[PDB]
């Protein structure tokens, strides 16, 4: 088999108009061309997908034959064999071709690994559910490597793939699969399929995102038990619920969470461990607490859980006889002024005279000390200066400290209101 | 002879706290890998901390604990696999086998079964 002698049987197969079927033995030379050398090679890598479609009876030679040139030595060979297997995904061959082309995925030829991303998705557009399981089976059983880039192909080529192909059937079969993943997935592996799921259009309704907070929650193992102690069981609990902070809204509550940071986090916050340097372990913790707070709904115990989380404020707000932590009184003052509001007995009431006299004390001596740091502020900022790392300290120390104050104000009625509405220091315009 | 289970997935040891944790390491050195594999009846083994001094076992919903005492739950049948890998199926619990996830905790016995990569241990020397 040489180049002249594929030349040839190529104008046999392309010149025969619709009496291509019958030149099974020019097709064969072609196939054949596997066992020459380099030119032979990089020819039969274009002819056989070419006419693949006029003999199905040598079906299995021919993608064996592709398969070789997938797996030569030379890489310009397996480029030119890889960009043209969608044309082989017809009928029952798909699903093989979607395991190899997902078992190509571990190449590190740039040029490579593209021309293996374009044939994911030519197959992708031909039949969504077919690529999808040579995908997921993969992602379920195959190598570390394997499975490293195929999550990370389904978590940046699915937003490129039109919305023709992503019907409801394969957003649902994603959904079916991920779940079956989403039992042994890694801390960074979880982030990456947040991010799949969330990005389906049947998952982005009210009853979709309460579906999506539902499986963090799993995620989370809620049942646990909290142990301090451990660094590692912090670093899962604020990772995971991370991702459901995205999800909710006034519809898509926060209450499993909350509940679980008011029982076992708040009253054992001091035992907390950090392991990494510059990361104020505590803070993270209240800061996460803030968020969530604004979409609780009607709690489990929610006096037992609304005291937990007014003594944990107390210990940040001293009576008047040293530094004050705003940082840490922004995130408790939100959060009881979030969930104050489903109980306004807990400081309009006969029985807790004492406890709103005491507050009210706490607050007015809180915001002598917190008046004189806010003019303070103000003071040393008197368009680009603002942007060093040294001023932008102070930006957010404002914003910290108003919001703070008109926290206080808004609790120092004396019917005490929670109408007041402030955005958290570090979160955006 | 004291050995080690060397877990198929990810590569962990399995680490039996003091305390009553069970989890994995990839620390070949930890002390808390050091096991003692007891046999019972024919087919079955009971798993035993050394620096520990806790048997591990598994509880109503398919939780890994290491208890000081031997109770109904520490007793597993070992079945020897490919290759040298061994499956510790709860005597008590007859679905449930013992597994480490790739973060490294324990997999819930609910959600193992046979075939999977989290349930094959290797015993190892030292």
């Amino acid at each position: 088999p040489t180049v002249e002698e594929l030349y040839r049987n190529y104008g046999i197969l392309a010149d025969a108009t619709e009496q291509v079927g019958q030149h099974k033995d020019a097709y064969q030379v072609i196939l054949d061309g596997v066992k020459g050398g380099t030119k032979e090679k990089r020819l039969a890598a274009q002819f056989i997908p070419k006419f693949f479609k006029h003999f199905p009876e040598l079906a299995d030679s021919a993608i064996n034959a592709q398969l070789d040139l997938c797996e030569d030595e030379d890489v310009s060979i397996r480029r030119q064999a890889i960009k043209e297997l969608p044309q082989f995904a017809t009928g029952e061959n798909l699903p093989r071709v979607a395991d190899i082309l997902t078992q190509l995925l571990q190449t590190d030829d740039s040029a490579e690994f593209n021309l293996v991303n374009n044939a994911l998705l030519s197959i992708f557009k031909m039949d969504a559910k077919g690529t999808l399981g040579g995908l997921f089976s993969q992602i379920l059983q195959g190598e570390d490597i394997v499975r490293e880039r195929a999550i990370k192909f389904l978590s940046t080529k699915l937003k490129t793939l039109p919305d023709e192909v992503l019907t409801k059937e394969v957003e649902e079969l994603i959904l079916t699969e991920s779940k079956k993943v989403l039992e042994d997935v890694t801390g960074e592996e979880f982030v990456l399929f947040m991010k799949i799921l969330s990005g389906l259009k049947s998952l982005q309704t009210v009853s979709g995102r309460q579906q999506l907070v539902e499986l963090v929650a799993e995620q989370a193992d809620l049942e646990q038990t909290f142990n301090p102690s451990d660094p590692d069981c912090v670093d899962r609990l604020l990772q995971c619920t991370r991702q459901a902070v995205p999800l909710f809204s006034k519809n898509v509550h926060s209450t499993r969470f909350v509940t679980y940071f008011c029982e076992q986090v708040l009253p054992n916050l001091g035992t907390l461990t950090t392991p990494v340097e510059g990361l104020d372990i505590q803070l993270e913790v209240l800061k996460l607490l803030a968020e969530m707070s604004s979409f609780c709904g009607d709690m489990e115990k929610l006096e037992t859980n609304l005291r937990k989380l007014f003594d944990k404020l107390l210990e940040y707000m001293p009576l008047p006889p040293p530094k004050l932590q705003f940082s840490y009184v922004e995130c408790l003052l939100y959060s009881f002024h979030q969930l104050g509001r489903k109980l306004p007995d807990f400081l309009t009431a006969k029985l807790n005279a004492e406890k709103l006299k005491d507050f009210k004390i706490r607050l007015q001596y809180f915001a002598r000390g917190l008046q004189v740091y806010i003019r303070q502020l103000r003071l040393a900022l008197q368009g680009e200066a603002l942007k060093t790392e040294e001023n932008k300290i102070k930006v957010v120390a404002l914003k910290i400290t108003n919001n703070i104050n008109v926290l206080i104000k808004d609790l120092f009625h004396i019917p005490p209101s929670y109408k007041s509405t402030v955005t958290l220091s570090w979160k955006p315009v | 002879d004291p050995k080690r289970l060397y877990c198929k997935n990810g590569g962990f040891f399995l680490r039996i706290h003091p305390d009553g944790r069970v989890d994995g390491v990839r620390e070949k050195s930890d002390p808390h890998i050091k096991l003692q594999l007891q046999a019972e009846e024919r087919g079955v083994v009971s798993i035993k901390g050394v620096s520990a001094n806790r048997y591990l076992a598994m509880k109503e919903d398919g939780r890994l604990l290491a208890s000081k005492s031997v109770t109904d739950e520490c007793f597993f049948f070992e079945r020897l696999e490919s290759n040298n890998y061994n499956t510790y199926r709860s005597r008590k619990y007859t679905s449930w086998y013992v597994a480490l996830k790739r973060t490294g905790q324990y997999k819930l016995g609910s959600k193992t079964g046979p075939g999977q990569k989290a349930i094959l241990f290797l015993p190892m020397s030292a």
